[PDB]
């Protein structure tokens, strides 16, 4: 079972919530849920729609088709449509509405709409989209939400503005009612999310009134949850796994898609520590809100001379606004990580979009030659053990780590496994930490490796300094110190590159001559895809890169070899991993699926890509579905 | 080597501020100067007790040394700025210091140019570009506890570094010093100055003196302190409301793991997400 | 003839002028020069050097030697010492001068002083020294400067303090002496130079007093100034390119490479200009020193708007401050140049030294993908003509254009013939201006080629933002919208890709199956290596890339073909430039010659380094001399 | 769309500043509006006058409207910025303007949070740090021009935003303005209240008090101007000084190409390096 959901309205409607009802009810009942948000740079007013993929078994990827679209306005239908395949519920009041009246759509949306309508002769209104619908096998189910509010004022003696809101209850309810799940799963989901008793016992009637007002269509039964389950998004998840990774200092300025994990890290920074002679103490994680960027990287930098595992976290404005203070930290060999939260770019972008545009940047941000390690989750489990890798690496090697965590990850949730990121133990791997033996110490020790011993401020007299230094951190002009300090930091790219083993640095997934080569958050839609094309005999691998730097050079000349096809998945136009596999080996991709809409990609974009590049040899697919 | 020109005044600083670690009995092996670039920017590489010293960027240094005090409160942390640093590229950082009220004293070395062009602290004409007053900036970005030093008379630049040390919170020393390449009067000595604030009710009258003592000018030039004001929560103390034990076990102190697994539990965090 | 001499001297004896004087009388002779400046992070007391390169055809690079160092201390005697080759000027008052009395030389350098001298059994003094310079036929010639100062000061009834700066010029008159070009070109550039009868006489003695004091031993003749000949370094070449360009827009921060133009330019802002119907008009660059770096850039990406070509000048730590703010340019299709005047790096590093370890950075700053189209001067000829070339780049493109020019070109000068400078016409290509037909512009109209029609503001009612956008400036987030306005924005880089020639983007130089592959500041030692090297039968050819995007791929791919060497030479640890054309065509180096130090490559190094790997095949040759 | 909420106070703003521009008949297509990041930034972009709108990056509206202003000063340059925009990310910025004294509006859109967090001017309690006062920093900053409106009197705001675009240097208006998803009184109607400087031995006295008004707020909230110095040269009359024709042939009215050759004659700088 594979089902998509989506629900849509107005920004400030609560939908969002909804939405996360609808979904708890649905995994309450045993079933897996991959769920995404999609809003505007818009607090009230604009579009938001809210996609849940419901399946038995754990789900990976959004598809570019709903199964059944919820909807209670106008904009909704219009927003969605074309997407839509087997029901959709909505709003008999808007029968009669025009495109032309929904202000608060983009024109372009408007534009879209009547083409898509124009193209098969129907006008512009919501009952033209309904035999638009018709046309396709869609059943249509229409409410007079207005009389059901009434109905439950009467009931709760009030005025209909104070259920108002509870047309979302009466959309989930009647989709919900859809599935054939048992009404206790919705009733309890909506108890266990509003507070006040009253909100409890009107949206719970008006869950009641959609569900009776529709048949069980999809028949779906319970299943047992053999073992604990959890719902999580990409945010929550790169919180979770720095705090188990001993992270207690992190600086950040407000960004959309960063803000979230900066807030979440404080309002829990009072953390249980199970310590020496197994006490149980609580210890703190400081939590700064900078004024800007520059001082968000730049207290992160001086909170670990103090020996604290720091880290920021940011998107692509605040990035590029951090590079000065990166360079620093690499030039004073400083272990620090910055969570880089990638959205749609350049400039202010798309804030509330996704992309993978700023890759190459990151592995070349600010001036001077010192290791960047730059690691990419690719979906959910590995924001949490990436996380700690990360500050490990950043302690190990002395030097930034970037944590790239793609804005469609941070903002999707999804429900998997407790044990996914509870079975394995949290290493905390500290590097070459020493005791001073005396009150001066030369904290940049050349040795052969790169990595010198590092100990606190406080622990003896160590200097730091922005300009080229000697071994005991004073500034030094002299060509041969210079020679031998700047090689010694760029040596420790080389010690990694020999320590960590390339195997940790990309997931390899099937053994074929057709290579899916990617990184990040294509990697769910793509492993969806190789299943279904599998299927129809049509044999795929995925090769999905990790750790950008230092590169897995030889795994992938040993991996990429012969092989006829090699098809660079990216939410970008320059396919920027496929350009440093290039640069490193020599290997060129053959084709690209390649989408810079800032929407994720779809399991069905990729199957349809690849069946475009074997069936054409088409040498760029570009996609671009998702409102 | 000691690089700076003879003549300087960077030379004063130095002594009067090493003078003042000493006096206080501070463990130097806790004293942290954070200073920025340019000449003034070289100067804790040129002590001669076991200080460290974090040669940052240029204006950032309040930044980096709010990062360092937070993580741990028990080092002293002492700013070293350059007028072209602090106040030109670093402003925004110098204002923000004063709203936080963290424990921290900062110390603007003012010769008036960039050493290493004309400065913020350049008055117009003799430069298309007007100055400012530090001290005025200071007052009304919330600083709690504002000075003019001199950089020869040494003594009592000794003692202003002391008490801004001291102090209980954020503290400025703006500090005049000619640079040879590119009268004065003490507050100390007024009969009625009192720049203490010693009750709430206090504060607003004392504030309004300092801030029009601090545009004093006619060659009746003051030094000394303008402002004091200690009953201002600093940033630490409001970051003991929300982490009871900051000051016991503050970030640094913290063991997060033993023969390398992780003290921390995360199992609650985790619990509250199950379905 | 090519002969190297060098003076040095502490930081603030004025040193710097001596060695413009001693050029400005050779070159008046008839003889071209190459001179470079090396000083440190520093005001006053540190050692400066200047080396100038004497020749009667004009000279392109720097030697790891000298013929004649000139000396008046200790400390330039012990920093030289091993680079001398046939005569020391010394003042024989230090003969019993031991390196650690040298208190303004850093304890790294003392070190080496020792080591060299140890190496053959010999003491720390400067009688060791002059030992060392005897066991090599070096001949030295002391003067007593006390006595001499002496004479002068009794001469001019003065105290010796007046006369004491004298000491440098009377090592100026003994070197040239050593030439035996005749005085009266000592005489003139000392009148012409200083301002103040006095110090003419009492500085025009001393020469004379050095002057005589040595034998005729070169033997150089007068040559004829056929072409009328000019003397310049990078900074003001860079200037002088710029406001041929029409630049009437310039803000900066200082820091120390670039403030030099900046100033340059503001010291001759109003210019002179012959307008329509042959007027002659003045009209003013704005000069604005910004608060920081980020004011910079935006001042003057906001002045572009206006149709003023605009740029800014800064080095590395600027660069990266800068990196938000081009991303906004890229965005909203500003036309902008950024001189980035390359230093010593990472962070703070080496603000008096030279570096090429940014060029990555530069070709991927800031997030998003937009075009940065990137050139790098290779030497002052060239940094004239690619000032005005990338300011009609920026224009023709409508997008940032980074003009790298690195430190070492910056602070070199040169003597060369005008006519490479004013012989071909200046000119201006503003790319696709409109007149606005009416009151309300669509700035961004998608066009096949990439390029919008652009208007200055006031002309009509248009829009920029951060923000993704349609084709009127408004925020937009449509997916086909930005599918298309981020392509289109991109698009443009394949349109200069097409427009521009291969051939202008790279210099080739001979034909053979060694190919020396750099950019920037080491062509000049590279291709008087070429001619040494042919003299002993080693042919060598010379591929210097210019414009790094768009990068001249099919041109690189034809020329390197079935070449058994390919050595990268440049300044920095990773070889960037052999990085990129690697990621760009799948072409490896074979080998490099490398330098990290901050001081420029010599010819010597260079020859030194191709029989390095001709003869045993040595995979990274990695130098280190120069102080 | 006008995408704000129903409610904002943003909406009052932008009609009051379209009528400042239309009763000052200063043809719209010479004015550009230079606005932040944030749900105050969209502004312009929802004007129905032809003006121009130059959407920036975040804190940097100021540093964008210089290089507009200086490279044409015939047109009219508006900026509006949110408070975590300028006074944020934007305070260095916000107070180097004040030193060049270039002939700007600034209007700054307090509605205490970060919309689209705690922002900058919201009060300690209620956020960890403390508020700034941005008409004192404006002052301490050297702004020529500073005012406090309030976003409901619209008619008095729009009267505030005429005298402050007029004003001949740099001006603040600080707007009042609440915020609905995250008594006061006018110093027009004091009779004491002269806040224009009119000949330059006036000036301390005026700066003084409009520093000492502006502190004042024990609900006796005042708005109106509080200081104006028209004596204070621009940076537009230091250009002057160095480039006599400025004002006649500024940077983008100058023509620098004809049939695509240069116009520029750079002879006598080459001819001053020949050998
Ligand atoms: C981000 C950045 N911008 C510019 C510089 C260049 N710079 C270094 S020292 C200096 C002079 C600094 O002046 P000031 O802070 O007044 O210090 P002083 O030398 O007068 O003590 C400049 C402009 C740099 N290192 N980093
Ligand atoms: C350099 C940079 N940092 C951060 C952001 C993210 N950001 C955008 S709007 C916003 C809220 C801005 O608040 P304010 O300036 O107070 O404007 P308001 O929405 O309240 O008008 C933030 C934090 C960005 N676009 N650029
Ligand atoms: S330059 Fe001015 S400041 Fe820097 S050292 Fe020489 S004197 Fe002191
Ligand atoms: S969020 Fe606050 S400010 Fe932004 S729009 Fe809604 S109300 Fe106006
Ligand atoms: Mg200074
Ligand atoms: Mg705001």
């Amino acid at each position: 079972t594979r089902i998509v959901w989506m629900i849509g309205g107005a920004q400030g409607l609560g939908v969002d919530t909804s939405a996360n009802i609808f979904g708890n009810a649905v995994a309450k009942a045993g079933y897996y849920l991959f769920g995404n948000r999609e809003y505007y740079s818009n607090i009230k007013g604009r579009h938001s729609y809210f996609e849940v993929v419901i399946s038995e078994k754990p789900i990976r990827s959004l598809s570019s088709y709903v199964n059944i679209l919820a909807s209670f306005d106008a904009e909704t239908v219009f927003q969605h449509f074309t997407e839509t395949k087997e029901y959709l519920i909505y709003n008999v009041e808007y029968e009669n509405t025009t495109v032309d009246l929904v202000k608060s759509m983009e024109p372009e949306m408007a534009e879209q709409v009547k083409e898509a309508l124009s193209k098969e002769r129907l006008g512009f209104t919501i009952k033209d989209v309904l035999e638009y619908l018709k046309r396709r096998g869609v059943k249509v189910i229409g409410f007079n939400y207005t009389e059901l509010i009434k109905k439950i004022a009467d009931t709760f003696k009030v005025p209909m503005s104070v259920v108002e809101r509870a047309k979302n209850m009466i959309a989930v309810g009647a989709s919900y009612g859809l599935l054939g799940l048992k009404f206790d799963y919705l009733k309890d989901a909506i108890s266990s999310t509003f507070k006040n008793e009253l909100f409890i016992k009107f949206n719970t009637m008006a869950a009641e009134l959609g569900y009776n007002s529709v048949p069980n269509v999809y028949k779906l039964q319970e299943y047992k949850i053999e073992k604990q389950r959890i719902q999580v998004d990409g945010n929550t998840i790169s919180a979770m796994g720095k705090l188990a990774g001993g992270l207690r200092f992190q600086s950040y300025y407000p960004i959309t898609p960063a803000s979230d994990e900066s807030v979440y890290i404080e309002a829990n920074q009072n953390l249980d520590m199970i310590v020496e002679g197994n006490e149980l103490r609580k210890g703190g994680v400081v939590v700064v809100q900078a004024e800007d960027e520059l001082a968000a990287i730049n207290m992160a930098v001086g909170a670990a001379l103090t020996g604290v595992r720091s880290a920021t976290a940011t998107s692509g404005p605040g990035f590029s606004l951090m590079s000065e203070g990166i360079s620093w930290a690499g030039m004073n060999e400083v272990p620090v990580v910055i969570t880089y939260y990638m959205r749609g770019a350049p400039a202010t972008g798309l804030p509330t979009r996704s992309g993978q545009a700023d890759l190459k940047f990151a592995l070349n941000v600010g001036h001077g030659e010192f290791p960047r390690i730059v690691i990419a989750s690719g979906d959910h489990v590995e924001i949490f053990w990436d996380a700690i890798w990360a500050l490990n690496l950043a302690e190990k090697y002395q030097t930034p780590v970037i944590h790239i965590i793609e804005k469609t990850l941070a903002n999707a949730y999804s429900v998997f496994e407790e044990e996914l990121i509870t079975n394995r133990p949290y290493v905390i791997e500290r590097g070459k930490i020493v005791k001073p033996t005396s009150d001066y110490f030369n904290r940049f020790e050349v040795t052969e490796d790169g990595i010198s011993p590092r100990v606190f401020l406080g622990q003896a007299s160590i200097f730091y300094t922005g300009d080229e230094h000697n071994e005991e951190g004073h500034i030094t002009e002299n060509s041969i110190n210079r020679m031998k300090m700047y090689e010694k930091r760029n040596k420790k790219l080389e010690t990694a590159d020999k320590e960590i083993p390339e195997e940790q640095r990309v997931n390899i997934v099937g053994d074929a001559d057709i290579v899916l080569l990617t990184w990040g958050s294509p990697k769910g839609a793509i492993l969806d895809a190789m299943e279904e094309l599998s299927k129809d005999g049509i044999k795929t691998m995925m090769v999905q890169v990790k750790m950008f730097n230092p590169y897995p050079k030889n795994l992938m000349k040993k991996i990429l070899s012969g092989k006829s096809k090699i098809i660079a998945v990216e939410n970008n136009y320059n396919a920027q991993g496929a350009e440093v596999l290039a640069e490193k080996t020599g290997i060129f991709a053959t084709n690209y699926i390649l989408k810079w809409t800032g929407r994720p990609i779809t399991r069905e974009e990729v199957i349809e890509g690849i069946k475009k590049i074997l069936e054409r040899d088409e040498k760029r697919v570009v996609l671009y579905g998702g409102a | 080597f000691v690089d700076w020109c003879p003549g300087c005044g960077d030379f004063g600083i130095l002594r009067a501020e090493e003078m003042a670690i000493r006096e206080l009995g501070i463990n130097p092996k806790s004293v942290v100067i954070v200073s920025g670039i340019g000449c003034s920017g070289k100067i804790p590489h040129f002590m001669n007790l076991p200080i460290s010293g974090v040669h940052t960027l240029h204006g950032r240094s309040i930044a980096f040394a709010t990062g360092i005090k937070l993580s741990n409160p028990s080092l002293e942390v002492i700013v070293n700025v350059g007028d072209g640093d602090g106040l030109g590229i670093g402003m925004g950082h110098f204002v923000h210091l004063g709203r936080r009220n963290i424990d921290i004293a900062v110390l603007v070395h003012n010769n008036g140019v960039y050493g290493l062009q004309a400065s913020p602290t350049l008055h117009r004409g003799e430069n298309i570009m007007d100055a400012v007053n530090p001290l005025a900036v200071a007052l009304a970005a919330g600083y709690t506890f504002v000075a003019r030093g001199y950089a020869y008379d040494v003594m009592h630049l000794k003692e202003l570094i002391k008490k801004a040390i001291l102090h209980k919170g954020s503290a400025l020393v703006d500090i005049l010093q000619p640079c040879p390449t590119y009268r004065v009067y003490k507050l100390d000595n007024v009969p009625g100055w009192d720049p203490v604030v010693r009750k709430e009710e206090e504060a607003q009258k004392k504030f309004e003196q300092a801030i029009m003592k601090s545009y004093e000018w006619g060659e009746k030039i003051p030094i000394g302190i303008f402002y004091q004001n200690e009953l201002v929560p600093t940033f630490e103390d409001r970051l003991t409301s929300n982490i009871p034990n900051y000051r016991e076990y503050y970030p640094a102190k913290q063991q997060i793991e033993i023969n390398g697994i992780s003290t921390t539990k995360i199992d609650e965090l985790i619990k509250a997400k199950r379905i």
